[PDB]
């Protein structure tokens, strides 16, 4: 009972990492991230796509 | 030519010369200050991001 | 409990060296330069007078 009182504890801790971690508040690790593209080059179309998972 | 009420290179010297004086400034406040987006003028987006991040 | 209140005290009054030794050192450098810059700025006018006054 103590033990799964203990993990009901780190289950929520993972949630609240999970929905709180943000880049500026574009939060990165809840899933609202999907792929993102980055324009690393001089001209448009030059961009790679960063995808973040639940 | 060999005129006395115009003299065209000379006032396109006080031109260049002011955008470097100008150059001189922004760079001394930038090194005195530490940062490179001092006033929004700099980059508007830069501040923005900036200051959410600060 | 004092041995806990003293830990909690610490955590919100006790300094920290290694943060408070980084701003000092932040805190010279800054100094430095804008004192180079200061000398360099003081220097700006004597330009004018370059142009036969």
């Amino acid at each position: 009972v103590a033990i799964q009182e203990e993990i009901t504890a780190l289950n929520d801790e993972l949630n609240r990492i999970a929905e709180t971690t943000s880049f500026g508040g574009n939060k990165l690790l809840n899933g609202t991230f999907s792929t993102k593209s980055f324009q690393i080059g001089a001209d448009n179309g030059e961009a790679v796509m960063l995808t973040l998972k639940d | 030519a060999v005129n006395v009420n115009t003299n065209v290179a000379a006032m396109t010297a006080q031109r260049y010369l002011t955008g470097a004086t100008n150059a001189q400034q922004t760079s001394m406040e930038r090194l005195s200050s530490g940062f490179k987006i001092n006033s929004a003028k700099d980059d508007a987006a830069g501040l923005q991001i900036s200051n959410r991040l600060n | 409990i004092n041995e806990n209140v003293n830990a909690s005290k610490s955590r919100i009054k006790d300094t920290d060296f290694a943060k408070e030794t980084t701003a000092l050192t932040k805190s010279q450098i800054l100094s430095q330069a804008s004192s180079s810059v200061l000398a360099q700025a003081k220097q700006a006018p004597n330009a004018a007078l370059s142009l036969l006054g």
